[PDB]
């Protein structure tokens, strides 16, 4: 079923889940042709799988070879997406297998219940939240894994460095989304906030700054500040 | 032309034989119809007057037997049953004749209709579906579930129609996932017709039957199991050209048939709209699609 505010307190239950976007795996620069007429270029993308109790972060990067020859890609992207979600859930332990794996777009569902007939028992399921997880490409550290790759390949991360060790999933989750909230809004902006301070660093095994409990709720205000601010310029209130 | 004689009609009730439908008054004089055409299936389906709950029937072939039809008053219809004495059976019949207590099928010189809705349904085959072979006819009613439904409960009393399911490890080749879910060839041609049908013949029969089903009882399982079949083929980008013709000669003629009144409940439009205009067969049903819509444009 769908996934939503009422059951939302089940993401950070120990039943294993994924949460899967798609939104950066199929990319493309439009550009004018010699004669005048519009072609794309393909450039690297990737599938965001996230298991949101840990922050343990499946990235599949997605060259741009996958395309060569092929048609319809923004309906293969789909499929091609749900081929690798599956891939990894074989690779994993069966202990580590999810139980649930949750669609960010609708248009997912079917692609990956017919991938994963094999997984009766691993229920495929849709949210009704709008989840920021396109803005994970304006992660730096994110971004240039995917637009370095000349090959298939997947790396592993924890999009929450080391917050667990201070706080809740929960809270972790929620500081996520505010911040992949706000570098959709205005990217440049929230790097200016995240940055500002030069005493603060990322460190080289982390994606986000090494920023104290004080300095979070700072860091935090700023990016609700934004998102308000943003919401104003837009619709002029 | 054969006969099938009624011991009495002691409740009134509507009387139907394949496409026809009559009125039977309570203790009127009615034993039977006769001028029955040899050489198709028939099935003869009632309605009581006193309660329009469960239609129910009897699929029959007069070649197979001599049959007739006795109101039970312990379990409250109207029964097939088998004379198996012959001699029993024409005297009893040229009574019946002589008294003109029996209704003549209206079987014009001009019509198919019977034909052209039966085509490819044989005996043999309707009983594969329903299962109780102790008789050579088969009952059906408005309420009886079909093996797939009982999936998702008695199995004795099951429509055995062929599961069709379009998210099944059946439908879906490992390694074909996205080419077998988009174009349902491989599950059309070699799982359902060279695996199970065994010919298109087969295939179509069932797909009769289950329209049959559906108009003349409302159950509700036959009308699931003929858009399934339709929806199959026309979801299929390869499809023999003689069953793409042979299949815009089923529908059309189910669609001509097809009660005006009962489009609502017997159409499932999310089905048609996607076989006559979305489908790999979106132009390949040229007399369904006419029919369709100078008839039901509404649905669409
Ligand atoms: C209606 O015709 C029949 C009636 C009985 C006994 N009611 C036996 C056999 C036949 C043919
Ligand atoms: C009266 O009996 C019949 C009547 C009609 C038309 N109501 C069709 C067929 C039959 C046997």
């Amino acid at each position: 079923g769908a996934m939503n505010s009422s059951n939302y307190a089940e993401l950070f239950n120990n039943d294993i889940k994924l949460f899967v976007d798609d939104t950066n795996v199929y990319r493309v620069t439009v550009h004018k042709t010699f004669e005048g007429n519009v072609a794309t270029k393909a450039i690297n993308g990737c599938i965001f799988t996230l298991n949101p109790k840990t922050g343990h972060l499946f990235l599949k990067i997605i060259h741009t070879s996958v395309w060569a020859g092929q048609k319809r890609l923004s309906q293969l992207a789909k499929w091609k997406t749900a081929e690798e979600v599956s891939a990894l859930v074989r690779s994993l332990p069966k202990e580590e297998q999810p139980k649930q794996i949750i669609v960010t777009r609708k248009a997912m569902l079917d692609p990956l219940e017919v991938h994963m007939l094999d997984f009766p028992n691993i229920a495929i399921r849709p949210t009704e939240l709008r989840l920021p997880f396109s803005a994970a490409m304006s992660i730096d550290k994110l971004s240039d894994v995917v637009m370095k790759a000349t090959e298939p390949q997947m790396v592993l991360f924890n999009i929450y460095d080391d917050w667990l060790d201070r706080i809740s999933s929960y809270t972790a989750f929620s500081r996520l989304t505010l911040l992949l909230r706000a570098l959709k809004t205005n990217e440049e902006s929230a790097k200016m906030i995240l940055l500002s301070d030069p005493t603060i660093t990322i460190k080289s095994y982390h994606l986000w700054p090494s920023f104290t409990d004080e300095q979070w709720i700072t860091i935090e205000s700023q990016m609700r500040d934004l998102i308000l601010t943003e919401y104003g310029r837009k619709y002029n209130v | 032309m054969n006969t099938v004689p009624f011991t009495s009609a002691p409740i009134e009730v509507t009387i139907g034989i394949d496409q026809y439908s009559f009125n039977v008054k309570e203790n009127q004089p009615f034993h039977g119809i006769k001028d029955i055409p040899i050489g198709h299936v028939h099935v003869i389906h009632f309605q009581h007057a006193d309660n329009s709950s469960m239609r129910y029937g009897y699929w029959f072939d007069c070649r197979m037997g001599n049959f007739y039809i006795q109101y039970d008053p312990k379990d409250g219809l109207y029964k097939m049953m088998e004379e198996r004495d012959g001699a029993k059976f024409e005297n009893i019949v040229h009574n019946f004749k002589e008294r003109q207590m029996m209704v003549s099928y209206p079987k014009i010189d001009e019509d198919d209709t019977w034909y052209n809705l039966t085509e490819f349904v044989q005996m043999d085959k309707i009983r594969k579906i329903v299962r109780k072979d102790e008789n050579q006819f088969s009952y059906v009613d408005s309420s009886m579930t079909t093996v797939q439904e009982n999936e998702l409960s008695d199995p004795a009393h099951s429509l055995n129609y062929t599961v069709i399911n379009f998210k099944s490890r059946e439908a879906i080749r490992p390694g074909h996932e996205m080419e077998d879910f988009l174009d349902k060839s491989y599950y059309l041609n070699t799982v359902m017709l060279q695996g199970i049908f065994k010919n298109s013949s087969n295939y179509f029969g069932e797909l009769q039957f289950a329209f049959l089903n559906a108009m003349f009882f409302g159950n509700y399982g036959s009308s699931l199991q003929w858009h399934a079949m339709i929806e199959l083929i026309c979801s299929s980008a390869t499809v023999p050209k003689h069953m793409l013709d042979k299949l815009d000669e089923i529908l059309y003629y189910q669609i001509k048939t097809l009660p005006e009144q009962y489009s609502d409940i017997l159409l499932n439009e999310r089905v048609w709209n996607i076989c006559l205009y979305s489908s790999f067969q979106k132009n390949s049903l040229h007399n369904t699609e006419k029919i369709m819509e100078n008839k039901y444009p509404e649905l669409l």
